């Protein structure tokens, strides 16, 4: 019934996880439209690091492409393909 | 136990 | 090569997701503390509603118990038992 330390120290150290992003916020410029879904799955570097002076940053990154809907009122629907930043992997650095 | 990488438990009870 | 609508759209809706959070979000009071590790993996509410009039909310909350390392000014090294907030369901409603 309680997790042991090495166990949430491991699982919560530096690493990609899936995060759930905002289109917009990936794409500011983008907040002009409606997007469906509005928010997309990636991997992204995160959790913590041995050092408040260190920060998860990644050392390897791609693209992901995507099926995405976009509309803008009054005006036809539209299915396309978009590209998303993800990380494949990933370090603690100092700042 | 250098502090860039994740850690073993020696790291931590020592 | 291309993640197709039906899956982004399943994958990204409001759901529980793994999501890294900082104690010091979790135990206000405790601010003067350094932990180790310094951010806890929880399930919480996450994705999008794909309707902005909507917001994804928890409707089924639980504690978890982790063991954390502890210290803070004229004290050593502790490892004690910190309880935690997940959520178990999500539901789209009105904001």
């Amino acid at each position: 019934e309680v997790v042991k330390f090495m166990d949430v120290y491991q699982r919560s150290y530096c690493h990609p996880i899936e995060t759930l992003v905002d289109i917009f916020q990936e794409y500011p410029d983008e907040i002009e439209y409606i997007f469906k879904p509005s928010c997309v799955p990636l991997m992204r570097c995160g959790g913590c690091c041995n050092d408040e002076g260190l920060e998860c940053v990644p050392t390897e990154e791609s693209n992901i492409t995507m099926q995405i809907m976009r509309i803008k009122p009054h005006q036809g629907q539209h299915i396309g393909e978009m590209s998303f930043l993800q990380h494949n992997k990933c370090e603690c650095r100092p700042k | 136990c250098d502090i860039h990488v994740l850690w073993e438990w020696k790291c931590f009870e020592d």
